């Protein structure tokens, strides 16, 4: 379970890290 | 329990990485192709196992409602250390314990949202506490928990 689920959740965590980085950098 | 529109959009973007052709379902073949693009080499039996674990009806593919059910529940799991290590392994495809600018750029290009090369350098630098130009696991954990 955690092995299978973890692969999908890991890509979410990475995408979230990138998204938050870019949003914060470009904050108006 | 409460899911926001933004959380649903984030999970949709994660789903779209695996649904390579955009047709609404993740197949065993697509899952294998994406995993290999992230530097991993699962067996065919492991791939079938992953589909079966998420595929709530019996049709052999993952649609977004099934994906969202699994991801919203995972959001309530407490094993944050294990999930961050899995993310580390996505980046550290050569398994030497350090994430390089090149490894970060490679994951970036596969996952969708574009970073410039200057932004890649900046992301490494801001996580590189000890100043060797790479991100080790303990640096990565601190980066991902902030
Ligand atoms: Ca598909
Ligand atoms: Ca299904
Ligand atoms: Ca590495
Ligand atoms: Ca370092």
């Amino acid at each position: 379970d955690e092995v299978t689920v973890g692969k999908f959740y890991a890509t979410f965590l990475i995408q979230e890290y990138f998204r938050k980085f870019k949003k914060r950098k470009e904050q108006g | 329990d409460q899911l926001t529109e933004e959380q649903i959009a984030e999970f949709k973007e994660a789903f779209s990485l695996f649904d390579k052709d955009g047709d609404g379902t993740i197949t065993t073949k697509e899952l294998g192709t994406v995993m290999r693009s992230l530097g991993q080499n699962p067996t065919e039996a492991e791939l079938q196992d992953m589909i079966i674990e998420v595929d709530a009806d019996g049709n052999g593919t993952i649609d977004f409602p099934e994906f969202l059910t699994m991801m919203a529940r995972k959001m309530k799991d407490t094993d944050s250390e294990e999930e961050i290590r899995e993310a580390f392994r996505v980046f550290d495809k050569d398994g030497n314990g350090y994430i390089s600018a090149a490894e970060l750029r490679h994951v970036m290009t596969n996952l969708g949202e574009k970073l410039t090369d200057e932004e890649v350098d900046e992301m490494i630098r801001e996580a590189d506490i000890d100043g060797d130009g790479q991100v080790n696991y303990e640096e990565f954990v601190q980066m991902m928990t902030a």
